């Protein structure tokens, strides 16, 4: 079963979903974000002292 | 002696900045979308709960 | 044996063309035996004879 949400990045702060499949139990799910990281590609221009 | 205020200082949003590498993180913009692949061993029945 | 007080119950129901439905029948039975179970309708086939 393919279940497709999406949470806010704030970070320390938990979600909960919930999973609806017909003939089964729902089916709770949490998630939360412990770290999300923005790394940038960078090219030297010069060094300067 | 005259640079002023570091980014990881004045950035938007609560962005912590650190170098080697240079990288943002934890900035507080926008979502993210999570798809999970649940397999259905992970299911219990309607008849079992 | 003879049967009374009998209600049915659905607790899901799929029509995946190989049994995907279940049902639960209460019954107060008379005494302890055998019975024998039929569908009344050709739309609705029941795997236990």
């Amino acid at each position: 079963y393919e279940h497709v949400t999406v949470i806010p990045n704030t970070v320390g702060v938990p979600y909960k979903t919930l999973v609806n499949r017909p003939g089964y139990s729902p089916m709770v799910l949490e998630m939360e974000l412990l770290s999300v990281t923005l790394e940038p590609t960078l090219s030297l221009d010069y060094i300067t002292c | 002696k005259e640079r002023g205020a570091s980014l990881q200082h004045t950035a938007p949003f609560g962005c912590q900045i650190a170098t080697n590498p240079v990288r943002a993180v934890n900035c507080a913009v926008g979502n993210m979308p999570i798809s999970i692949d649940i397999p259905e061993a992970a299911f219990t029945r309607v008849v079992d709960a | 044996p003879s049967l009374t007080d009998m209600s049915c119950e659905v607790p899901a129901c799929t029509h995946s063309s190989d049994f995907g439905g279940v049902a639960v029948i209460k019954y107060a039975a008379s005494k302890k035996g055998k019975c024998a179970v039929h569908s009344m309708t050709n739309a609705v086939t029941i795997r236990e004879a």
